[PDB]
């Protein structure tokens, strides 16, 4: 079915510098006028936590540095300034139709 | 506050069956779709199964890797969800989470509420 | 004697929003009354997919629609404990979210869509418009000139629903004096204004009002001018100004409130995303004219727009012919604005219409045991899917004043005084007293309609209001009858 | 059929669906007599002239009472009660203008 | 799950097999004054000057009666007239883009309401002829 | 098989019991022998 490919695997970005995470889908993830990709963040030692839903919206806890990806088949999460609490693993998650799938998983660690 | 508690994983031989309970305290757990998600060690997250809430039906949806091997269920009287693993192999050792979408049907739901999960080791 | 004849439309293929031309032939000497007959086609909304939960989609009139997540309030934030949201039909039937082509919106016509249809009626004789009038003066003469005895048939002519009376069974009542059988009387409507999945083709019979329509003796001769010279131009309403959509989907919330008593509250809120209505096909577009085989009262009208706050006065010099009565109608421009969700209900209403909402709720209190019976063990509070809505028409004018040139004439009279006492006291049997506070009547010269003899004759309309100004404006409509001489 | 509905939950763990429901109808329902027309077209055919020829029922039954008769003729509420005018105005004065 | 019992029309139980257990509720026709006079004829040694029926009476009811004089006419032919009552004060929320309002209900009591015992009903049925329209059209009784 | 809307009636005036009655504007007509017709008005110069 739909396979999500994460082009970046590890970035090693300097603190205070922007970071970019790419996820491409097999076909279009859009249905009923809204995109159906989610972004999940997992900190080391913690359970997964919803970061972005519907590929442009965000959860209530999300600070104002996580961009609302893109549109169509390719999406790119962008962090404006990594604050050393964003070190972890990011996932792009399919929300079109079951069986839903997870991305490759990109590990962000500072340098 | 909506909470989830998983129980539980342990030392299981490569031929067997497990019954994972996920108890929810969120006052709407019976109308909330429940997903079971896998994180293998040295590997990213992997979606396993999903089930709808009450109202509309009780349809279950499955990943193609574990379809037929797995059996998801829910008992809303005790606010519990159940995951049955049958004939699990050696690669099934992983951290298992139950996620509770705050939405009835599990078609395009967002997994908002999670739990600590349980680590199931197969040996 | 007299007979009737038909006039085919000269334009060819009428379409809503486009001008229709009718041509008067030569078949007799006198013709006074005429009716445009149309058969508006069947309409229905397009099939629409059921929304996913947790999604907010942009709705009509700038008002966002939303299908909230469980455990949240309506605005999909500020969480509400126990709230569970599903989708239901307007008659309570469940709708599965995400289903392709799951529901239709319910199309309903305007209230009095026949008067809304003829937006601009003009009588042209190679140009040089003898009479040009609109829907607003037609509503004014509806609220004033129609006797009210002949209303339901008129409500059949313009496609307005008429209430049908039904009765329940026999019921026991106790009679208190200081045991009896009575039946409740209910009322229910069925016409085009009731929202339906499939509106049948609606037959509209629209009367045309000119100076010769009042009496049979005032018919103009058709031999003075040729028949290849008179035309009737009708600019119709748009397809969006006649039929509206009603929500074919409702988000139903069940809220469980724990404790004692344990309450189950079922409430509803419409999900109204604008669909597509198919084009109305006008059918059998005829113009019935009565042919008779063998000084005048002209509706000199002018509708103007006023934007000043809390007080206003206009400038006009067009009216020079002597008059006999003076009918005023003030309508806020939000009544006919497309941003108004109730503009189809309120286009004809002269006044500021607030909405009063009855929410008829079924309540029940159940005790499971006989030891602790002080409070009920459980309670049910179930509301209806759509509430009871009363359009309450409050006045906008606090004082009216028609200031003339050398005389002040009407000066700061109260709105209720004019609108109630003047129709009640003047006009004879013809003038019905309107139910709208903004529908006003003022007298200048003589008694309005009792006889065909003037006993005397002889105009800046101004008001002091408590209504808002540039936020929401107000327009004035007149149906004053001027006395004209033909020579 | 005016029916009272109630939804009662006996317990606070599984509150998705009501535990019990009551649906009580009235003994005698509310009956509306809806009077639908039977005529699609009316025609009073005379000898040498056709006179009324295939007029719609609504046209007669609604427009003719509305426009003719003065204040005397109430407009009927029944579609099958139609009114048709042949000679002159029905009731305004005691003088025939033609027949 | 279907369980069938017998009830009175006002909800009172009736035991099956009971001798003389219930009565049907008699109710008059709507407009029984017009229904009563099925054939009115004015004879002068035969030679019927006017013979008419209930149908033309219903026609002139729906057309010729002004409608302001309904209730009294509905009292003349024994037709029930709806009586208006009001509930208590009720709370409403006024939406403009908090109020006290009373519901208005209607209820009938006349012969057309089914009752166990109909009281004696007085009908005052008018006779329609050519001379009933005006007082000046009355025929002489001396000819 | 059919779609119908219920019609209800409700009042709002002074006869409805309220906690706070607004000020009521009463316009009361006076009835005499000259109020029936405009031609029956008595002269004010006599």
């Amino acid at each position: 079915d739909i396979v999500l490919t994460q082009t970046p695997r590890s970035l090693s970005v300097s603190p205070g510098e922007p970071a970019s995470i790419s996820c491409r889908s097999s076909q279009s993830l859009e249905e009923y006028g809204k995109n159906w990709l989610s972004w999940y963040q997992q900190k080391p030692g913690q359970s997964p936590r919803l970061l972005i839903y519907q590929a442009t919206n965000r959860a209530s806890w999300v600070p104002e540095r996580f961009s609302g990806s893109g549109s169509g088949t390719d999406f790119t999460l962008k962090i404006s300034r990594v604050e050393a609490e964003d070190v972890g693993v990011y996932y792009c998650f399919q929300d079109l139709q079951p069986p839903n799938g997870f991305g490759a998983g990109t590990k962000l660690e500072l340098k | 506050e909506v909470k989830l508690v998983e129980s539980g994983g342990g030392l299981v031989q490569p031929g067997g069956s497990l019954k994972l309970s996920c108890v929810g305290s969120g006052s709407t757990f019976s109308s909330d779709a429940v997903s079971w998600v896998r994180q293998a060690p040295g590997k990213g997250l992997e979606w396993l199964a999903g089930i709808d809430g009450d109202g509309g039906g009780g349809s279950t949806y499955y990943a193609d890797s574990v379809k037929g091997r797995f059996t998801i269920s829910r008992d809303n009287s005790q606010k519990t969800a159940y995951l049955q693993m049958n004939s699990l192999r050696t690669d099934d050792t992983a951290r298992y989470y139950c996620a509770e979408c705050p939405m009835v049907l599990l078609a395009k739901c967002s997994m908002e509420f999670w739990g600590p999960g349980v680590e199931v080791v197969v040996s | 004697g007299f007979e009737y004849n038909k006039v085919r439309p000269h334009t060819g293929t009428p379409t809503l929003g486009n001008k229709l031309t009718f041509g008067i032939p030569q078949y007799g000497d006198f013709f006074h009354d005429m009716v445009g007959h149309h058969i508006l086609g069947a309409c229905h909304s397009s099939w629409q997919d059921a929304p996913i939960q947790g999604t907010s989609q942009m709705g009509a009139h700038g008002q966002l629609q939303t299908f909230p997540r469980n455990g949240y309030d309506w605005d999909n934030q500020t969480p509400l404990e126990g709230a569970v949201y599903t989708l239901v039909d307007p008659f309570g039937r469940p709708i599965v979210p995400g289903t392709k082509n799951a529901y239709r919106n319910l199309v309903y016509y305007c209230e009095y869509p026949g008067e809304r249809l003829y937006e601009n009626v003009r009588f042209d004789v190679n140009g040089n418009s003898l009479d040009e009038y609109s829907s607003d003066v037609t509503t004014l003469v509806r609220k004033f000139c129609i006797p009210g005895d002949k209303m339901t048939g008129y409500k059949h002519l313009v496609g307005q629903e008429v209430s049908v009376e039904g009765t329940s069974g026999p019921l026991l009542c106790n009679i208190h004096d200081l045991l009896d059988i009575r039946r409740n009387v209910h009322y229910s409507c069925n016409g085009p204004q009731t929202p339906k999945y499939y509106q049948p083709p609606l037959a509209l019979w629209i009367k045309l009002r000119f100076w010769f329509n009042e009496n049979v003796n005032l018919a103009i001769p058709s031999v003075s001018i040729p028949f290849g010279e008179r035309f009737i131009t009708i600019k119709l309403a748009s397809q969006k100004d006649l039929v509206n959509e009603f929500p074919g989907l409702f988000v139903r919330q069940s809220r469980f409130i724990a404790g004692r008593p344990s309450r189950r509250n079922i409430r509803f809120k419409p999900w109204f995303i604008p669909g597509v209505i198919n084009e109305i096909s006008l059918t059998n577009n005829e113009l019935y004219i009565n042919n008779l085989f063998v000084l005048i009262r002209v509706h000199k009208t002018q509708v103007t727009h006023t934007n000043n706050n809390h007080h206003d006065e206009k400038l006009m010099s067009a009216l020079k012919w002597p008059i006999e009565y003076m009918f005023i109608g003030l309508k806020p421009t939000w009544n006919i604005s497309d941003q108004n969700p109730h503009q189809h209900r309120d286009w004809h209403k002269f006044g500021h219409v607030v909405n009063a909402i009855m929410q008829p709720t079924h309540h029940a209190e159940i005790s499971f045991q006989d030891r602790d019976t002080a409070l009920p063990d459980a309670c049910s509070s179930i509301s209806d899917i759509s509430p009871v809505t009363y359009p309450i028409t409050l006045p906008i004018i606090k004082n009216i004043s028609v200031t003339a040139h050398g005389i002040n004439l009407i000066d700061k009279f109260p709105s209720k005084f004019c609108s109630s006492y003047i129709p009640f006291h003047y006009g004879g049997n013809a003038i019905k007293t309107p139910d709208d506070p903004g529908a006003m009547m003022i007298t200048f010269a003589l008694k309005p309609r009792e006889e065909y003899q003037p006993s005397g004759h002889i105009f800046y309309i101004s008001w002091d209001t408590d209504y808002v100004g540039s936020i929401t404006t107000a327009d004035l409509v007149v149906s004053a009858s001027a006395i004209n001489f033909l020579l």
